[PDB]
């Protein structure tokens, strides 16, 4: 009984989340009602690290919605999966956060945090022992951004010997909203690099090009990106859900995938992706090489650019576990000038029997990357264009922020980058 | 592709090898540091046998057999060859050795007396060769324990082949390198090309006082002798050479005179050690280039002088042996995508 | 090659044979240890308190 | 009669031990209820069983055994495993979250909370010995804690039982069958710390396991059921010599007595034959000679590396089955004529020998194959400092950067205690090198 309590924050973040519980809950055999009509045991084994049971063998999400305006989480509670949730764990406000990272943090964001805490303690009550927290949201916008670090620096303050997780959907211009999505991507990066265990990045420009050029969709959506991440929350999640071995709690999974506390910012990685030849089996050799290669990855990040600190790979499915390591360590002998040396053994492989729905099996790649650096250059970059001209500041002045508290996360963010670097060469 | 580091820069042997493994296009070298490797070109000291064969996935080979130091030391050869009942103490082509400590720190120091008296008082030839791994030559017992007494390594006082053949004209000394290869299956390759080391001085059997016509060592001729270079290019002759030198002088063949007690020679003391050395059941495989050092009397009698775990090859000879280690050693367990230049001494495992 | 100390009971035996010859913290330190690294996470955490007091 | 305690600590420990106390039971003929028809003597008797389990009124045989982990699922299988009749509660011993592969994390934040509990329930089991010997303490390197527990519970043994042998059952980390980075970190701060409160330890190294269950026994890609099953065989041999009427090895200062002449040389190497499997048509029987020159093998050596090449303090041929003294000696007499087997000038060239009538047990349903005769040799070689060489480079290589060290310190431990436990290593490997090599 290692409980993780969920949040979603803000636009993306509850779309996102929606779609996450939509995929697990299929995979663990509850339905929208919260009964479970599953047919093998290991979809229960570890059922309550994600779920409370209630009363008639009800399984409820152990998920905490919140937003600073009504809109998104009312198509949740109307979407598939929307009646499952805890109806008490809907907080939200009617003001918004205007894309303002300082409203979301500093404003708005603080007139509501208090409640969410509160909904928050009242599900770590309930766990016989809580590993930590998992926040899903996107960087870009206001609330997710804004108030999620918000609420991960007060979580941090009432439970500072829990794990910190997040994913956290990186802003691109390739699929923006608004032009100060750079803006409230760096001053959440400051966040997390301090308070944050664990960070997945999904830059919204993999996922678009992965959309295009991969899946062949002509004109991605929302949706469509939405769809990879479920996929790849899924399989990231897989080593706590299911029985296993390998990264099975927060705290084990950080102790091989950190070697340095500001160092946790990871790339995930999913394969198969095909476009609709569909139905095609796919070897483990096949498997490996997707999994690893460039184009199946979510942080739009080369990784022939940077060198790999640590590794953590999940295959689903029946197969052959002795042809899976047979393929692991192929790709590490046959590219080990991109794995640092000065770590032994950093690429570690776990099995899992229950693949993904409509999947003979699958791969899931989870990799702390110095390549990683890249994305937060494209940030820095973008922020300084603006910055360097104080350009749409006043969007954030008048919240009461100060130019100072912008040079300081901008020059953490480079810090970061350069911290990177050092473990490069 | 096949991944190996290199761990000795000094290898002009290894470095071909490297240099010719790269240029297949199959081979990647690693940093000397990487432990995902095939193949390791290791260190002459020091190796680490130890973390060799702990790596999940990949068959690793290594080019040093650990152990074979016995042989490729002067003092653990006389050890080995006066222990080793395969060998004997009355091995008949190699000649009579003690080891002497320095009294500054078993033994063999009464036992050598012993035997040196009895020459002195039979009239017979009493010179002996002192050296260590700084070479005396001398007859008196007296010079050769002082000798080593001023020095603070161990030593070896052998007999000194007072009737050595002499090659004509000239009259000079030499001596034979044979390049032996050992690979993992533990096959004994002796390359069909030797070298003989000459002396470009005549020798002199009433003067030991000058070592440069007693001692053939390639630098000693090229740095205190002044006929270097003048019978032969390097004072090095072949064995097509020598060969033909048999037939015109003394009407006889390389092979017969001289390549059968080489042979024999090579193989006994291979087949001694490999029980301690074989990799045949070992987590990892080893493979090793040996060089042995013969001596030639005017009987056509061959002995064996020493035995070199880390030789040098002679210029016109590193590019064939080089890529016959490639064939037999490293691509024997490493396939890639003649009229061998080895001569197999086959023997019971 | 010499057999000695041959003992023999009913469920088995044993022998010896020979081929050749020859030629703490006290309980009161331990209980420190741990309260000095217990005391060093209490400072760490009271750290890390303060920093997000501020 | 004295008894002896075994101590299970970590998901390691406790699956080895259930392993080995399920072999047990079948050699003894003990049911999974705990009755021993065979024991004439109805709650009581100093039998040489006696001394790894107890008896109660009603006739059930209990094992002198606690079982630690600081996470309940492991031990759970205990409670309603196979055996779960044999225990009662208070010897399954279980915390709420594990030390998450940190060896400070069990050893202070979370060992120091527990420990007194643990000492309390194996009080109890103490306080049921007239003459308790000792104890046999199975754990990994790897864990937290299996490596960080296990040396807080050694250094208060110590403390608590101080004329009383402590021998280990360590399990050495292979990739393989590892998923933590940080194992040689744990491997070098468990060595350091235990060191001074060991008497004489097994290490088993996963991979030589690992490979003899693929080599020997035609699984392609073993589990820790199969490994477990392999070493409870391996652990069963070296402690037969406690459970069964014998001469040698009878108590465990006999072990210290006899395979360790140097307090911190206290490592020896086993090695096993024959390891055939049940699934092979039908395997024609070793001999005395065959079994006893597979000892020498590196192929079934619990960790791999060359004895040829280092020095022996000792040897001990534990065989089972269907051996006289007389096949012994003739097949140690050629193993000298073919074998280079040196020893240190300071210590005999010799062996002693001990011979079991009763064939291993092999539990139905397993993968080894019913043998008419098997051995099991215990030498002192320095060759196994290869795997203090092995695991030291490992160690090296990331605390020259300092990589996790951040997780360490985080639990209260110092950075000085990195630097203290590699000294001592390096220490290690000087006094092996001094005694092996001339
Ligand atoms: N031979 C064998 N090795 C095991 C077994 N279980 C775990 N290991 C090894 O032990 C090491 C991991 O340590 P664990 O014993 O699982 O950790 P722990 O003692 O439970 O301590 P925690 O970190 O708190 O979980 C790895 O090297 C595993 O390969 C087992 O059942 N048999
Ligand atoms: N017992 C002996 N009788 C006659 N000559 C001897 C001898 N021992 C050594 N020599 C002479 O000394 C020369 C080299 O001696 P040795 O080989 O022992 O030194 P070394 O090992 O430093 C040279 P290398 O390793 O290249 O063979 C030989 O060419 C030989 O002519
Ligand atoms: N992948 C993905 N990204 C989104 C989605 N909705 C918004 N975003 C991204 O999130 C940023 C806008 O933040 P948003 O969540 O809408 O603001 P918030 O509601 O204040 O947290 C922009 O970078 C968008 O590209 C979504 O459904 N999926
Ligand atoms: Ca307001
Ligand atoms: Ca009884
Ligand atoms: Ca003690
Ligand atoms: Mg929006
Ligand atoms: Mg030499
Ligand atoms: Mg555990």
């Amino acid at each position: 009984m290692r409980e993780i309590v969920h949040i979603q924050a803000g636009q993306c973040g509850n779309q996102i989340g929606a779609k996450f519980w939509e995929v697990i809950s299929d995979e663990h055999g509850i339905d929208p009602t919260g009964s479970y009509h599953g047919d093998s045991d290991l979809q229960l084994e570890r059922i309550n690290v994600y779920y409370n049971e209630a009363t008639g063998n009800k399984y409820v999400p152990r998920a905490i919605l919140v937003d600073l305006e009504p809109g998104t989480m009312d198509s949740v509670r109307s979407g598939p999966f929307g009646q499952i949730f805890r109806p008490d764990n809907f907080v939200f406000g009617q003001s918004g956060a205007g894309n303002n990272w300082a409203k979301g943090h500093y404003t708005e964001g603080a007139e509501l945090v208090d409640s969410v805490l509160d909904v928050v303690r009242k599900e770590s009550e309930s766990c016989d022992c809580l590993q930590g927290f998992q926040l899903t949201h996107s960087l870009g916008g206001g609330t997710g951004s804004g108030m999620g670090t918000l609420l991960i620096s007060k979580i941090r303050e009432e439970y500072p010997d829990r794990i910190m997780n997040t994913f956290s959907v990186m802003p691109s211009p390739k699929v923006s909203d608004t032009v100060v999505e750079p803006y409230n991507a760096t001053l959440s990066v400051h966040q997390l690099v301090e308070n944050t265990d664990e960070t997945y990045c999904i830059d919204n420009e993999a996922l678009y090009d992965i959309c295009f050029r991969t899946l062949k969709l002509t004109t991605p959506t929302y949706g469509d990106l939405n769809h990879l991440v479920s996929a790849t929350m899924s399989g990231v999640t897989t080593c706590l859900r299911f029985p296993g071995q390998l990264n099975a709690d927060l705290r084990k999974l950080a102790v091989n995938m950190v070697p340095f506390p500001r160092l946790h910012f990871f790339m995930p990685g999913f394969a198969p992706l095909t476009s609709r030849q569909q139905y095609r089996a796919l070897t483990v050799p096949e498997l490996t090489q997707q999994m690893f290669d460039s184009k199946n990855m979510m942080a739009a990040c080369d990784p022939r650019h940077g060198r790999y600190l640590t590794v953590a790979a999940i295959f689903r499915g029946r197969m052959s576990m002795k042809e899976v390591d047979e393929q692991m360590l192929n790709v590490q002998n046959k590219n080990s000038s991109y794995f640092v040396e000065w770590i032994p053994n950093n690429v570690k492989t776990a099995v899992c029997d229950i693949p993904p729905r409509g999947l003979k099996m699958s791969a899931t790649f989870i990799g702390n990357s110095t390549a990683i650096q890249e994305l937060f250059k494209r940030i820095s970059e973008q922020f300084t264009a603006m910055f360097r001209r104080k350009a749409f500041l006043h969007w954030y002045t008048g919240e009461g922020m100060d130019e100072m508290e912008f040079t300081e996360a901008e020059s953490n963010m480079n810090d970061l980058v350069s911290e990177y670097q050092q473990y490069q060469d | 592709m096949y991944t190996f580091v290199v761990r000795d820069e000094n290898s002009s042997v290894y470095a071909e090898v490297s240099r010719l493994l790269l240029a297949t296009g199959q081979w990647k070298r690693l940093r000397k540091d990487n432990p995902r490797f095939n193949l390791m070109l290791g260190e002459r000291n020091r190796l680490p046998f130890g973390r060799l064969g702990h790596e999940p996935g990949l068959v690793q080979l290594v080019n040093y057999y650990r152990g074979a130091d016995k042989l490729c030391r002067k003092a653990s050869l006389v050890k080995l060859i006066k222990t080793s009942p395969e060998l004997s103490e009355s091995c008949t082509w190699f000649p009579e050795s003690y080891v002497i400590y320095p009294t500054n720190l078993t033994d063999e120091r009464e036992v050598f007396l012993a035997a040196y008296n009895r020459r002195r008082e039979g009239r017979e030839g009493n010179v002996w060769i002192a050296k260590s791994s700084g070479i005396l030559i001398s007859s008196e017992a007296s010079e050769l324990l002082d000798f080593i007494d001023e020095q603070g390594q161990v030593h070896v006082i052998q007999k000194y082949l007072e009737k050595p053949l002499l090659l004509e004209p000239g009259h000079r000394k030499f001596d034979i390198r044979s390049w032996v290869l050992v690979d993992h299956l533990y096959n004994i390759y002796l390359y069909r090309e030797g070298v003989l080391r000459t002396s470009s001085e005549p020798y002199n059997s009433a003067n030991f006082q000058d070592k440069t016509c007693h001692l053939t060592n390639h630098c000693i001729q090229k740095e205190y002798s002044k006929n270097y270079g003048r019978y032969e290019e390097g004072n090095e002759m072949f064995f097509e050479e020598f060969n033909q030198y048999l037939m015109d002088a003394l009407n006889t063949t390389l092979e017969n005179s001289i390549l059968l007690q080489i042979k024999h020679i090579i193989r006994s003391c291979l087949m001694c050690i490999e029980p301690a050395i074989s990799t045949k059941h070992l987590h990892y495989q080893s493979f090793q280039l040996f060089g042995f050092d013969f001596m030639v009397d005017e009987e056509l009698k061959v002995w064996l002088i020493e035995v070199n775990g880390a030789p040098a090859c002679a210029q016109k000879l590193y590019a064939e042996l080089c890529q016959g280690i490639v064939d037999v050693a490293i691509s024997s367990v490493f396939p890639l995508a003649p009229t061998s230049i080895f001569i197999k001494l086959h023997h019971h495992h | 090659m010499e057999v000695i100390e041959l003992n023999k009971c009913t469920s088995g035996q044993s022998f010896e044979v020979i081929l050749k010859p020859p030629s703490d913290p006290s309980l009161e330190e331990i209980q420190k240890k741990l309260e000095a690294a217990e005391e060093r996470r209490k400072y760490q955490e009271a750290e890390l308190l303060k920093h997000l007091a501020e | 009669m004295r008894e002896c305690i075994s101590i299970h600590v970590g998901q390691a420990g406790v699956q080895i031990g259930n392993a080995c106390w399920e072999l047990y039971c079948l050699e003894h003929g003990i049911q999974p209820d705990g009755q021993m028809p065979s024991d004439k003597t109805i709650g009581g008797g100093d039998d040489s069983f006696n001394t790894f389990f107890s008896e109660t009124g009603a006739g059930k045989h209990v094992p002198r055994a606690v079982f630690v982990d600081l996470e309940p699922t492991v031990i759970d299988e205990v409670r309603t495993g196979t055996y779960r009749q044999l225990f009662h509660p208070e010897q399954l011993i279980t915390g709420k979250e594990d030390a998450a592969n940190n060896y400070a994390r069990g050893h202070y934040t979370i060992g120091k909370e527990i420990i007194d509990l643990v000492l309390d329930r194996i009080r109890k089991l103490a306080d049921q010995c007239t003459g308790l010997q000792g104890f046999l303490v199975f754990h990994s390197f790897g864990g937290g804690t299996g490596s960080g527990f296990t040396s807080l519970l050694m250094e208060r043994l110590s403390v608590d039982y101080g004329k009383k042998s402590k021998l280990e059952f360590s399990i050495y980390p292979a990739p393989q069958v590892s998923t933590a980075v940080v194992e040689p970190y744990n491997s070098i701060l468990t060595t350091h710390t235990t060191l001074e409160h060991s008497d004489c330890a097994f290490m088993v190294d996963n991979e030589a396991i690992y490979d003899i269950c693929r080599r020997n026994l035609d699984i392609e890609r073993p589990t820790y059921t199969n490994l477990n099953r392999l070493i409870s065989q391996i652990v069963s041999s070296i402690t037969a010599s406690l459970r069964f009427d014998g001469a040698l090895n009878v108590d465990l200062t006999e072990f210290q007595t006899n395979l360790v002449p140097y307090p911190r040389i206290h490592f020896p190497l086993a090695t096993y034959a024959p390891v055939i499997s049940a699934e092979k048509a039908y395997h024609e029987q070793l001999s005395v000679a065959e079994i006893t020159n597979a000892c020498f093998e590196p192929a079934n050596q619990m960790v791999k590396c060359d004895p040829r090449h280092g020095k022996y303090m000792a040897c001990c041929l534990l065989y089972r089955g269907d051996v006289v003294p007389k096949d012994v000696n003739a097949a140690i007499a050629t193993i000298k004529t073919k074998r280079s087997i040196q020893f240190v000038d300071w210590c005999p060239t010799g062996f002693k020998v001990g011979i079991n009538y009763q064939p291993p047990t092999v539990v139905p349903g397993g993968d080894l194959a019913k043998v008419q005769r098997a051995v099991c040799m215990l030498s002192n070689t320095t060759a196994i400092a290869e795997a203090w060489a092995r695991l030291d480079h490992k160690f090296d290589l990331m605390y020259a950067k300092r990589a996790f060290v951040h997780w360490y310190v985080g639990e209260g431990m110092e950075e000085g205690e990195f630097s203290e436990a590699r000294e001592d290593m390096a220490a290690l490997e000087k006094d092996y090198e001094e005694v092996g090599v001339d």
